[PDB]
């Protein structure tokens, strides 16, 4: 199947028609997505099969074909871009200045952009095009709006 | 059964649409990977 670097839609034919359940990043031959998108299930790319390699429900991340490769981090100051891949719609870059999720274990960047749930797994990029995390695990605030963490894995 | 389809290259785009605010929120992360607001 296709192993070229880039952003990919994650689809299923289990429900009515073809439904986009999420998005992911192919980098260095490894596909990266959020755990809640696939629930750790195997994926197909044309005739090829991608098997899960590493996953963690608490981080809400999973990698296929190899270990997690994304290790760039938000600098805590600059604007970033969400490369949103919405269901049935073209990939589109949206620039924003992240907020912060403050936790008992440290601070994490957060993007206040609201997209359909099937956009989860879309990468967040720094000014050099490096993936600093994936969009799609977050919270609903007072006003009903959605705020996602910039969720990044660890490259061993 | 789940399958993947390419949707694009990963690149920064100059003069992309600029939107969204920057909220500072107190949050908690549970064992199930769910974030919640702390007040
Ligand atoms: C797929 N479940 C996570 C989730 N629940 N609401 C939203 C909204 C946007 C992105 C992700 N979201």
């Amino acid at each position: 199947g296709e192993t070229t670097d880039g952003v990919y839609r994650v689809m299923t034919r289990r429900l009515l028609g073809s439904t986009q359940v999420g998005v992911g990043v192919m980098q260095e031959g490894v596909f990266h997505t959020m755990w809640h998108v696939t629930k750790g299930a195997a994926l197909r790319s044309g005739e090829g099969r991608l098997d899960p390699y590493w996953g963690d429900v608490k981080q809400d991340l999973v990698s296929y074909c190899g270990p997690w490769k994304l290790d760039a981090a938000w600098d805590g100051l600059s604007e970033v871009q969400l490369l949103a891949v919405p269901p049935g719609e073209r990939a589109k870059n949206i620039q924003t200045l992240p907020g912060i999720f403050k936790t008992k274990d440290g601070d994490i960047g957060a993007v206040a952009l609201d997209y359909p749930a099937g956009t989860s797994g879309s990468p967040i990029l720094d000014k050099c095009g490096r993936v600093i995390g994936l969009y799609g695990n977050g919270v609903v605030i007072k006003n009903g709006s959605y705020v996602s963490a910039i969720t990044q894995g660890k490259r061993e | 059964d789940m399958y993947i389809e390419r949707a694009g290259d990963i690149t920064w785009e100059k003069d992309a649409e600029v939107t969204g605010n920057s909220p500072r929120l107190d949050v908690a992360l549970d064992e199930s990977g769910d974030f919640s607001l702390v007040e």
